[PDB]
RNA sequence: ACCUUACCUGGCCUUGACAUGCUGAGAACUUUCCAGAGAUGGAUUGGUGCCUUCGGGAACUCAGACACAGGUGCUGCAUGGCUGUCGUCAGCUCGUGUCGUGAGAUGUUGGGUUAAGUCCCGUAACGAGCGCAACCCUUGUCCUUAGUUACCAGCACCUCGGGUGGGCACUCUAAGGAGACUGCCGGUGACAAACCGGAGGAAGGUGGGGAUGACGUCAAGUCAUCAUGGCCCUUACGGCCAGGGCUACACACGUGCUACAAUGGUCGGUACAAAGGGUUGCCAAGCCGCGAGGUGGAGCUAAUCCCAUAAAACCGAUCGUAGUCCGGAUCGCAGUCUGCAACUCGACUGCGUGAAGUCGGAAUCGCUAGUAAUCGUGAAUCAGAAUGUCACGGUGAAUACGUU
């Protein structure tokens, strides 16, 4: 039985399981609404389970680790979405044109020599 | 029972002096759990390249530690202390325990 | 650019609404990041405009937003000596922003208590046609009628 | 980079490796919880004894080939524009340019 | 416009470094300093033999120094009576006891340092750089050394101005890292002042 | 300021002449160096004259410059104003 | 702060703080003394040492005589080396041939195309070189190898802690590989180079970022990092010491930091990082103080222990537009720590005071996506001293019709 993703986002990556259930899931050991509240990150981590349409039907196992809350909350999606796949792997395009498959490559760009940021320069006085 | 650690400035000989380690080991009728990398360490230097004023004029330099760990079971035969300068010939820093 | 090589991103998840264009606004009214603050004060505009009166709030927003919505621009151009303000037809993406980036701009100096009360009653006053929003898109659609003979 | 710079830092680093313990328990007694005032005030004058230039806090290190006192690396021995002539012919063992 | 140092960067891709040894934070100084301080020493006695590569390596409290050089008989001579002097000196100056093997170097022309070592040694002989600067390309040139370069800057001749002349020949892509460039600078001390040279040599690609 | 683990810090010779100065009673101003040692309540009455740089300037001690030190008696800046 | 230190005031040495050469006399050291601001000088219990061809000698110490040493003294327009700048701009040349009496030209011009002198097609030019691109590091997906100090899917116990037995599934760490090549399809195109779209894919059109700086320019910067030609001082332009200065203050300019508040200030409750440093070191648990901190000594030569609590964000309560529960400068009193020593002239802590400041004239700067904006963390230098420098993550926008 069961479906194991590995999801990851912005320096922060979670490990999925899906198995036979009633949609209880559980972040760390702890509730959904403990986790993230009260924002989009409930949105974010069930929207490929209503796309699909079976929120009801799995139950969800999740251990996220790094990043922020929003990073975290994409790693889930990611690993959700790709457990999904392994699960009845013939609905990849239903997920590729909603782009959840896709994993988001931007990273926090470093900082450069003889500036102040990765891109702000100091004032430039001419005179 | 003896567990070995093994330091070095870059992989290609620590590579090969895991390797040699191992087949050594493995000759020997010994055991091996199997080798461990540990996260190697990067120290890093910002040094000015003028002998006077151009500040934003940098070069960056980087040394790099990499870390080993060899730990074998069943022992009957030491000859790993036998290889003393042959496990370590030339770069490698080598710890033994549980001698 | 002289490539026009720019691409456009697609990140618009409204919440609990359901409705894309308040993501935008509220993209319009973060200010440095702070996605939930901002998240919260249009929240809080909203249950204003809901309990003020029978209105669904949302529908009074785009009522707003359609009424604010200027319908030409007035360009400038120096052509040797004196500039001059040709008019020209908005493009449908700009007007919407347009009228965001007014409603916003006015909304926030206004003068009330918190600042959803401010966005509150700048939606308010707009749903009719007596903000200073209205007023400055009149003022815009004003001055883009009097350099008619330009136009082309 | 006088010579005689060299050499009074040499001097001021003989002298102060020269006692080096005296100074130690001397510290002890005047910092000990329980060490009573007298042997407080014993232990302030004998160590005002010592002479003044044989202090840790005096020791500018410079670099060893060169020394000058600005610019020095306490992970190698060189100055700022001795360890680039250094690492760039290959006798810094470890030592590469890096990017990441 | 200001280059980079060849050899510095491609340290860990076609080059090697010179001093091979581990250390840690007790005693990394000292063996940078040792080794920087015999390789001087090395260098400024024996400089009648052609001595260009100088490898230093450490193994545990233990040194070995190899040493490359254009004449093994005069370093080695009769037996070696000066070897087993340098060895009691090396041993001397390092903690460690000294281990000394002496490594020819096949082709001395074929050395950017030896090649520099001449040209400096020809202008301190008052030698016209111009024949000097052509008969080091052309020897080089005649065997193997699929590419060359030599840049010569300063008082040249005794003219009350400073200017820099370089020849090349060959092909020397010094922006490709696959290329095992050797490099090399040198300084003449003449009766007007100091000559810089340097010296670029190409002797291939190297793949795999 | 000072930590009260040590109460004053004096130095040994200003202090050996401040203790010598007191069997015959305050006559002489005291030449010092040291600026930086502090005032103790049992000088009291006596003339010092501290280094300032460029000469000695003489203090003469009252009881209500105590718990201060010599050099805080001597500017080492003139400043006659720029206008 | 002293030292750095190069400057000033005063005290003091002349083969000298340092090198070699000569001679004579002795070991080095250890002695808890006195005078002096110190430099220094005079006293000073102890063994006068080692190797002996027993003729003496080595190292080390002291005194004399000269050759000398010494100089952060001048010249950067006498130089080497190193660096900025145009500019990461796409250019700069050469060999042979040909054209012109010659300087020169051609190649390198022309139609397209490209990030590109990138490529195709023509062409009295045929080739080559340095540049461009590729090779390099890192990040984004997957596979093998390995599972400790890292991990916990399944099993057993569990004080309910991966804590234990154990597991090699996973995350992760780090070596080797796969992958992306306009590869496949449609259309345009001189059925060429190439361009516009599409499918598949983690990634699509040099995927993102970095290192990489052509011939030369500015007699650009550096003689003070170092090296060095010539000139200059040698009872001082050399050397040693103690105080002071580099921190001055009617003013003017450059770069930042904190604010002028209600998308905010206080109090309580709670969640999630990356990177890095530690044996002349980090410095816990317990205890004592409102606090900075003090005692204590566990663990760690470190994926093990320590630095070490991330903050903004979320929830609750209060303030209700006031020079204020905003803002924090300034000053008074009392302390802690480092250090021989915080007066000139350190960083922090407690109590009190509570300034200018209501979004800033003419003018002017940065930024095109994980960017700007904003929030915190670490390291180098370092006894102590960062609003600077260099790195690291969290949240996360607006806009680009177009080249007038
Ligand atoms: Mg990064
Ligand atoms: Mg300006
Ligand atoms: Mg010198
Ligand atoms: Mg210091
Ligand atoms: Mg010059
Ligand atoms: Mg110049
Ligand atoms: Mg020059
Ligand atoms: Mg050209
Ligand atoms: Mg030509
Ligand atoms: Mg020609
Ligand atoms: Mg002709
Ligand atoms: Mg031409
Ligand atoms: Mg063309
Ligand atoms: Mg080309
Ligand atoms: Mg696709
Ligand atoms: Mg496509
Ligand atoms: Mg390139
Ligand atoms: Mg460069
Ligand atoms: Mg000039
Ligand atoms: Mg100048
Ligand atoms: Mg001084
Ligand atoms: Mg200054
Ligand atoms: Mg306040
Ligand atoms: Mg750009
Ligand atoms: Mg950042």
């Amino acid at each position: 039985t069961q479906n194991y993703g590995t999801g990851r986002r912005k320096t922060a990556t979670a490990r999925v399981f899906l198995r036979p259930g009633t949609g209880k899931i559980s972040i760390n050991n702890r509730g959904l609404d403990q986790f993230f509240g009260r924002e989009t990150a409930r949105m974010v981590v069930r929207q490929p389970l209503e796309l699909t349409e079976t929120v009801e039907k799995f139950d969800i196992f999740v251990t996220v680790v790094g990043g922020g809350v929003s990073g975290q909350a994409g790693a889930i999606r990611h690993g959700i979405t790709r457990a999904l796949i392994e699960y009845d792997e013939t609905l990849r395009s239903s997920l590729r044109k909603a782009g959840y498959v896709t994993r988001d490559a931007r990273e926090v760009e470093r900082k450069k020599v003889g500036l102040r940021k990765a891109r702000k320069r100091p004032q430039y006085s001419k005179r | 029972q003896i567990r070995i650690r093994l330091k070095a400035f870059d992989h290609r000989l620590i590579d090969q002096s895991t390797q040699e380690i191992v087949e050594t080991a493995k000759r020997t009728g010994a055991q091996v759990r199997g080798p461990i990398p540990l996260p190697t360490r990067k120290e890093r230097f910002t040094v000015l390249i003028s002998p006077h004023v151009n500040k934003d004029a940098r070069d960056q330099y980087e040394i790099r530690t990499h870390k080993r760990v060899l730990d074998i079971v069943q022992p009957t035969d030491k000859t790993v202390d036998a290889l003393m300068k042959l496990d370590l010939a030339a770069g490698v820093e080598v710890q033994i325990s549980l001698g | 650019p002289r490539r026009r090589v720019a691409a456009k991103r697609e990140v618009l998840a409204d919440p609990k609404y359901g409705s894309q264009i308040l993501a935008k606004f509220m993209n319009h009214v973060m200010e440095s990041g702070k996605k939930a603050v901002a998240e919260r004060i249009v929240y809080g505009a909203l249950d204003k405009v809901k309990e003020r009166g029978k209105a669904d709030p949302l529908e009074t927003f785009e009522k707003a937003l359609d009424a604010i919505a200027p319908l030409v621009e007035v360009k400038s151009r120096r052509v040797g000596g004196a500039t001059y303000q040709v008019p020209v037809e908005v493009r449908p993406s700009r007007r919407n922003a347009l009228a965001m980036r007014w409603l916003v701009d006015f909304a926030r100096k206004r003068g009330e208590k918190s600042m959803a009360l401010r966005l509150a009653g700048e939606l308010l006053d707009a749903a009719e046609g007596k903000g200073a929003a209205v007023k400055k898109r009149e003022d815009v659609h004003r001055m883009a009628e009097a350099n008619k003979a330009f136009s082309h | 980079a006088k010579e005689s710079m060299k050499n009074r830092e040499l001097k001021r680093q003989l002298t102060v490796a020269k006692y080096a313990k005296k100074r130690a328990e001397l510290k002890a007694i005047i910092a000990n919880p329980n060490s009573s005032a007298e042997e407080r005030w014993n232990a302030q004058v004998a160590l005002q004894k010592q002479p003044r230039d044989a202090s840790a806090s005096r020791l500018r290190n410079r670099c060893r080939l060169t020394g000058r006192p600005h610019g020095f690396y306490r992970k190698f021995g060189l100055s700022r524009n001795k360890l680039r002539e250094a690492a760039m012919r290959g006798d810094v063992p470890g030592l590469v340019k890096a990017s990441w | 416009g200001q280059k980079v140092h060849p050899n510095g960067i491609r340290l860990g891709i076609v080059k090697e470094h010179t001093s091979v040894w581990y250390a840690d934070r007790k005693n990394y100084a000292d063996y940078l300093f040792a080794d920087l301080k015999v390789r001087e020493y090395l260098q400024d006695k024996l400089k009648s033999a052609s001595v260009s590569r100088i490898d230093i390596h450490r193994p545990a409290q233990t040194a070995r120094i190899t040493i490359h050089t254009a004449r093994p008989g005069i370093v080695i001579g009769k037996k070696g009576e000066d070897v087993e002097k340098l060895r009691q000196d090396l041993t001397k100056q390092m903690g460690v006891p000294v281990h000394i093997n002496i490594e020819e170097i096949r082709k001395p022309e074929l050395d950017a340092m030896l090649v520099a070592q001449s040209v400096a040694q020809q202008l301190e002989r008052r030698v016209m750089f111009r024949r000097a600067m052509k008969r080091a390309v052309q020897n080089a040139m005649r065997i193997g050394a699929k590419g060359i370069k030599i840049q010569v800057s300063g008082r040249l001749g005794g003219a009350e101005i400073a200017r820099t002349e370089w020849y090349r020949e060959g092909r020397v892509p010094l922006h490709t890292l696959r290329a095992d460039i050797d490099y090399a600078t040198y300084e003449a001390h003449t009766t007007y002042g100091v000559i810089g040279v340097k010296v670029w040599i190409f002797k291939g690609e190297v793949i795999g | 300021p000072r930590s009260l683990k040590k109460g004053p810090f004096i130095d040994l010779h200003l202090l050996k002449k401040v203790e010598v100065a007191v069997e015959k009673n305050d006559r002489k101003p005291i030449k010092t160096w040291s600026r930086r040692s502090m005032i103790l309540p049992h000088m009291v009455g006596l003339t010092i004259a501290v280094h300032n740089g460029r000469q000695h300037v003489p203090v003469l001690v009252n009881e209500d410059m105590v718990g201060h030190k010599l050099g805080e008696f001597a500017a080492t800046r003139t400043y006659r104003g720029h206008a």
